[PDB]
């Protein structure tokens, strides 16, 4: 058993955080004040749930996790809720003054004066391991911690578990619950300095969430706590394979191995089914939650994977699902759709069962469902998203608008287009494994 | 976290005031600085303007300051007069006789260090300093000449804080004295250097709003001052509320402040009508009429937009509104800051009404205050009238020369990013 | 009000669009690169699908559909209709397109003239041209005839494809006639003869009608080719909606069997049509997303 | 459609299905970079209060 630790940075990344650790509690059959009734070998033991939680002598389930913001306000209601038994006061670690959605800020100037303690801490969590996989790193692009602090952190943990995974959960965003008009800069600027350092990120599109929100749960205006209880869902599904026994995605490295062919080509699009209204039904079958994999509509960021080519494909299944309806499903699937790979990779699916269905929060707004699924493909019609924020950040830069700020913070203004420069190759990148 | 107001000279400390009047009501603290609300909202970001002392009273983190006692002792009379800390009192006898050096240089001097040391006192208590917010016109000589070199006093002892003002602009329709155009061109040119923010308050704006729209014969600094205190409250909202947007003075700045000295803010409210859908608030709220400075935006663009909608509404609503006039007046807005129009709701409203918005645009129609101080300004230093007031005081004309230039350096900044295109 | 925005000014189809949807009052033509739109009429080459429908609040339509020019490309038709099972290695209505052909052509006497663009009865006189990518496809040879004149044409439809893929063949066409309007400028017609006048010679010459022996085709040929690529192309749940104008050449041999040339994507129009025409885009394609305040149909619906 | 490395466990299981073949940094220059960032917000300070005193 080798163990997982997790790190939320910035509200976005402690925010959803704190609801995947609520799901992930209520899926193992872990109470807020800490204790496991269906857990035997009391204070210890390696099974696979243990990847996540340590145990202590009381038999209290405590999450290797660390919580990392600039300024206490969101982490403070982690002391204060509903699992704040869960945790140690040494996982939850705040600044008095946060990055004022400032990268610079949040990377050369705080950052500077926090990391070692951060590291500290995650130090502390490593040595209570037996044998580490590596990090999951959860924050927004946009957010001045989300962005600046997050690569700082990401350049310093290469250095010191140069031999370990990492994997990122990203927020990408997006206008409509945007609270910044520079994140676009954030964006970049983050994406410049971690490429090199992250070995698999899920990006999430704050835009496409919101939509799935709207259309499927019928809610007018979704909250981050709506938005987060979907994110959590997807998130779990990623991360079930590392906390229940499977043979699929089992450690970190396997998720690069599987997904990530080209190291720099490494982020994999979501798509999740159902997402079902708990206000309301016609249970969905396997054929079609499946079918559904292939509707941009229920993808993590809206692009279009017809005009583009597949290097991997998993599918991820959670509840009734048996192979034979895997596979029939499939078969009619790719006959009706257009699904082209790189031709230099195998046309193929690599797919994982698990008969546990997705659990809801009580009172939630999504309906238990008897089978889901969350596909992830590594295909080139994301960089979509990266042509989008690459524009916006031209628009803005062309006229220097906003660039006194990070230069003030002590960024060279030259940092800038190194990383536009970067994202251009990355664009590149994208466009010659993907077209003919 | 915290906030220090200061306020200076008559219009300074009328409008602060009325502020914290105003802001105390909606918090629920009596002029005894006792709280009395019905809701938890009130008092969970309380500190950013309020200490706390023992008996659970709350007292404004608030300086007030002039170089005559009569305003003073005015609000010190007021209704919660007594809610200041009457050591926070820093007053000179001599008066500024409407003269920007004698509050800047001569009069100013010999007070300003009496009130850093109040301004010390109070940041030290802080458990984290945000900045300072004052308060004052730019017409008179201690609001002005006085508030200005605080400024510049402040930025020296804390260079890495932010520094934000609400400034009232003078105007011949609303006069005092005749070297009004001379007392706010040298502190326009200070304001330039040494604040982050600046919500220009536009006597001209306040008068034609009582007359024309609120259908007031005879405007009075009364009614000026409501209409002040209205958009004050509403404009802070955000900092005295839970919010994501604008949520602290930086993260404001950096959202409006795509350039260093183009920080000049145009306020708007609504309601403002003579003796209320969401639709209604917008279009209002937009309406040049609305402006509490007096430009026509549809003469410029706006660089950033930053709106409040108060009370309890429908956020679906708001959201598509907002996104309506936005798009289909696109023409207004630059195209190269993308998406720079901002909305924020609080569920609590000002005292008086279900349902309010305040619009804080940034737009480059303000050059047209500008250039109206700068039209009056040359029309009299030309021929160097009325100069002696100031030359008496230890001033040279050189220093008027760099003033002027520097604001109409000003204004060509802004028209150049009226011309700018994608 | 609606807001859209021109990115082909070379367009004569869609410049005449905008004077129409100004000429209603309710549209308002914004800035090349002003996003905030409801209508794109997109440039011709490079049009940025990705950026399309991601802007709050707005319903975002554009005039080109994204993997359409599968369709308008010499060499992707061939490849389409040649590994596309609907459309199948052995299709009636395209003419063989690209040696072990030219072997059977020329074993017997029959055969054996090939055009080829991006003609001649010689392989190698032509194969050496190439390089000196491109088709080659055979040349009817038997070409159907007008009288008087003993001279070829080939027929031009227009079809407007709508954001529900709706298939909209326009009512009327034309024939070029002698095979470019371009080449031949450089008969009472001026080398255009529409169905009016064509569907008449039909019926005085050969005793049969436009809609038997050759609209049927078309219509057929059409639908075929279009409803082929649907699923590779089609906007029904996508985040933007498109819809395109496309124009199908054909020819007619001697036996009145109808052939697919090729499709453009970017087609002109028949000067005295361009008003219909037009005006039709804005209702069935246009206004039908975005409908105006407060017929006889020119189309048919192909189903 | 081969259907490979099919594995079961009490909670599920996993396997392969195809349809068709083929066809950095050091901590020191880390510490540099944030010191020199460092060095140029004091700079920028010593200008500003040197301005200030004039
Ligand atoms: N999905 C989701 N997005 C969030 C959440 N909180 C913030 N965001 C998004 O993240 C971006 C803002 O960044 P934050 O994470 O709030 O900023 P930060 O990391 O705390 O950095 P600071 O600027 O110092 O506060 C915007 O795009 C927000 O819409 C959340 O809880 N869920
Ligand atoms: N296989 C073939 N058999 C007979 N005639 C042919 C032919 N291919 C092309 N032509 C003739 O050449 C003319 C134009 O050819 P083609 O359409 O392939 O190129 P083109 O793309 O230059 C102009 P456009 O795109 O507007 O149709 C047609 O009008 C037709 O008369
Ligand atoms: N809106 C408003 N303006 C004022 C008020 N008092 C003075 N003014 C304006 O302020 C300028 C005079 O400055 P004042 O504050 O009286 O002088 P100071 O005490 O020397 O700072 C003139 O432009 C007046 O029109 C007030 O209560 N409200
Ligand atoms: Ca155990
Ligand atoms: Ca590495
Ligand atoms: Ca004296
Ligand atoms: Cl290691
Ligand atoms: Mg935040
Ligand atoms: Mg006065
Ligand atoms: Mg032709
Ligand atoms: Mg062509």
């Amino acid at each position: 058993m080798r163990e997982c630790i997790s790190i939320h940075v910035g509200q976005a990344g402690v925010q959803i955080g704190n609801a995947c650790w609520e799901l992930y509690c209520l899926e193992h059959g872990i109470q807020p004040d800490g204790q496991m009734p269906s857990d035997k070998t009391i204070g210890g033991g390696d099974d696979s749930f243990n990847t996540f939680f340590s145990e202590t002598g009381a038999g209290k389930h405590v999450p290797r996790a660390v919580f990392v913001d600039l300024e206490p306000t969101v982490i403070d209601e982690v002391r204060t809720g509903t699992y704040r038994q869960l945790f140690h006061p040494e996982q939850l670690i705040t600044g008095k003054e946060d990055a004022a959605n400032n990268y610079a800020r949040g990377h050369y100037t705080i950052g500077k004066e926090i990391i070692d303690l951060v590291l500290d801490r995650i130090r502390k969590l490593a040595d209570q391991c037996t044998g580490l996989q590596g990090f999951l790193v959860f924050h927004s692009f946009g957010g001045g911690t989300g962005s600046g602090f997050t690569s700082l952190l990401m350049e310093r943990l290469s250095v010191d578990y140069g031999k370990k995974s990492k994997l990122e959960f990203s927020i990408y965003p997006a206008p409509q619950v945007s609270t910044a008009v520079v994140e676009p800069y954030n964006s970049i600027l983050t994406t410049h300095t971690t490429l090199e350092h992250s070995d698999c990120a899920f990006m999430v599109d704050n835009e496409a969430i919101y939509d799935i929100c709207r259309r499927n749960l019928d809610i007018e205006r979704p909250t981050y706590t709506n938005l987060n209880r979907l994110i959590s869902q997807i998130v779990s599904s990623i991360t079930a394979s590392l906390r229940f026994d499977g043979a699929l995605n089992v450690d970190l490295t396997e998720f690069q191995t599987n997904l990530v062919p080209y190291p720099r080509i490494h982020f994999p699009l979501a798509t999740y089914a159902p997402v079902i209204s708990a206000e309301k039904h016609e249970q969905l079958s396997v054929a079609e939650i499946t079918n559904a994999c292939f509707e941009p509509a229920n993808q993590m960021v809206k692009c279009d994977p017809r005009h583009g080519k597949y290097m991997a494909c998993c599918l991820l299944y959670r509840g009734d699902v048996v192979p034979k309806d895997v596979n029939a499903a499939i078969a009619t699937i790719k006959t009706k759709r257009s699904i082209q790979f790189v031709d230099w990779c195998p046309t193929g699916f690599k797919v994982g069962i698990n008969y546990q269905p997705p659990t809801v929060v009580p009172g939630g707004d999504l309906a238990k469902v008897q089978r889901a699924v969350c596909m992830l493909s590594n295909t080139t019609a994301i960089a979509e998203a990266w042509a989008r924020l690459d524009h916006k950040f031209d628009l803005m830069y062309a006229k220097r608008a906003f660039v006194h700020w990070y230069v003030g913070e002590g960024m060279e203004e030259g940092e800038f287009s190194e990383a536009r420069e970067d994202m251009a190759a990355l664009e590149k990148d994208y466009e010659e494994v993907g077209v003919d | 976290r915290e906030i220090v107001h200061i306020q200076a000279g008559q219009c300074g400390n009328q409008i602060g005031a009325k502020f914290w009047e105003v802001i105390s009501d909606e918090h629920g603290i009596d002029p005894t600085g006792s709280y009395h609300g019905d809701s938890d909202l009130q008092l969970e970001r309380i500190n950013v303007y309020y200490n706390e002392a023992t008996g659970n009273k709350y007292v404004p983190r608030a300086i007030l300051v002039d170089l005559e006692p009569g305003t003073m002792d005015s609000v010190r009379s007021g209704p919660f007069g007594q809610i200041f800390r009457p050591d926070n009192f820093v007053f000179g006898q001599s008066g500024a006789g409407n003269n920007w050096a004698k509050g800047h240089y001569t009069e100013g001097a010999e007070l300003v260090d009496s009130v850093l040391d109040v301004v010390r006192k109070e940041s030290e208590s802080c458990d984290c300093l945000q900045g300072f917010q004052l308060t004052h016109s730019l017409g008179g000589g201690t609001g002005s000449g006085m508030g200005t070199l605080l400024i510049s006093k402040i930025r020296e002892e804390y260079p890495d804080r932010i520094m934000n003002t609400f400034s009232v602009m003078p105007s011949p329709k609303v006069s005092d004295t005749v070297v009004e155009p001379y007392n706010a061109t040298l502190s326009v040119h200070q304001l330039v250097e040494n604040t982050d923010e600046t919500y220009c308050i536009d006597n001209e704006a306040l008068y034609d709003i009582c007359f024309r729209t609120l259908k007031l014969t005879t405007p009075t600094y009364g009614d000026l001052n409501h209409l002040v205190s209205a958009t004050m409250s509403g404009v802070t909202t955000c900092l005295r509320f839970p919010g994501q947007l604008n949520a602290d003075l930086r993260k404001l700045a950096v959202n409006m402040v795509p350039f260093p000295r183009l920080h000049f803010f145009m306020p708007g409210f609504a309601p403002l009508t003579s003796r209320l859908t969401v639709p209604e608030l917008t279009q209002q709220m937009f309406d040049s009429k609305n402006m509490m400075a007096a430009c026509d935006p549809r003469h410029g663009r706006y660089l950033t937009v930053a709106a409040i909608f108060r009370g309890r509404m429908s956020m679906k609503e708001v959201d598509e509104q907002m996104l309506n006039v936005q798009n289909k007046n696109s023409s207004y807005f630059v195209e190269w800051i993308p998406n720079n129009v901002k909305t924020a709701v609080c569920d609590i409203p000002p005292r008086g009404l279900k349902m309010s918005a305040t619009f804080i645009g940034n737009s480059t129609a303000i050059q047209e205050l500008f250039k109206r101080i700068s039209e009056q300004f040359t029309a009299m230093f030309r021929r160097k009238a009325f100069l002696h007031w100031y030359t008496g005081e230890g001033m040279d004309e050189m220093e008027f020369t760099e003033a002027e230039s520097n604001m109409n350096d000003l204004v060509s900044e802004y028209q150049q990013y009226q011309d700018a295109t994608a | 009000m609606y807001t859209f925005v021109v990115r082909d000014e070379n367009s004569s189809v869609y410049a005449e669009v905008s004077r129409l949807l100004l000429a209603t009052g309710q549209w308002k033509r914004l800035r090349k690169d002003n996003p905030r739109f409801n209508l794109m009429l997109g440039e011709r080459n490079r049009l940025p699908f990705g950026r399309l429908g991601h802007e709050p609040g707005l319903v975002q339509l554009v005039n080109y559909y994204r993997g359409a020019d599968k369709l308008c490309r010499k060499a992707s038709l061939v490849k389409l209709i040649k590994t596309s099972p609907e459309l199948s290695e052995s299709c009636t209505w395209f003419p063989e397109s690209y040696l072990a052909a030219y072997n059977r052509r020329r074993e017997g006497r029959e055969g054996n003239v090939w055009i080829a663009k991006s003609i001649s009865s010689e392989a190698s006189e032509l194969l050496d041209f190439i390089d000196e990518v491109h088709v080659i496809q055979k040349y009817l040879e038997k070409p159907l005839l007008l009288e008087p004149g003993h001279r070829k044409f080939d027929i031009r439809s227009w079809v407007l494809v709508d954001h529900l893929y709706n298939i909209y063949l326009y009512r009327e066409g034309v024939l070029r006639t002698s095979t470019n309007h371009c080449i031949q400028k450089e008969y009472e017609e001026g080398n255009e003869m529409f169905f009016e006048e064509f569907n008449q010679y039909l019926m005085d010459a050969l005793n049969t009608t436009l809609e038997n022996s050759i609209l049927l085709q078309i219509k057929h040929i059409i639908r075929s080719c279009l409803m082929c690529i649907e699923p590779a192309i089609s906007t029904k749940h996508l985040h933007y909606q498109s819809f395109q104008l496309f124009g199908f050449d054909f020819m007619v041999d001697e036996e009145l069997k109808v052939w697919l040339i090729e499709v453009n994507g970017a087609p002109a129009c028949a000067q005295k049509l361009y008003a219909e025409l037009c005006q039709g885009i804005v209702d069935v394609a246009i206004s039908s997303v975005f409908p105006l305040a407060d017929p006889t149909s020119i189309f048919i619906k192909l189903h | 459609m081969e259907v490979i490395e099919l594995n079961k466990c009490t909670s599920g299981q996993s396997f392969e299905v195809i349809l068709k073949p083929p066809s950095d940094p050091s901590l020191e220059e880390i510490q540099k970079k944030l010191e020199a960032a460092e060095e140029r917000r004091k700079y920028q300070e010593a200008e500003l209060l040197k301005h200030l005193a004039e």
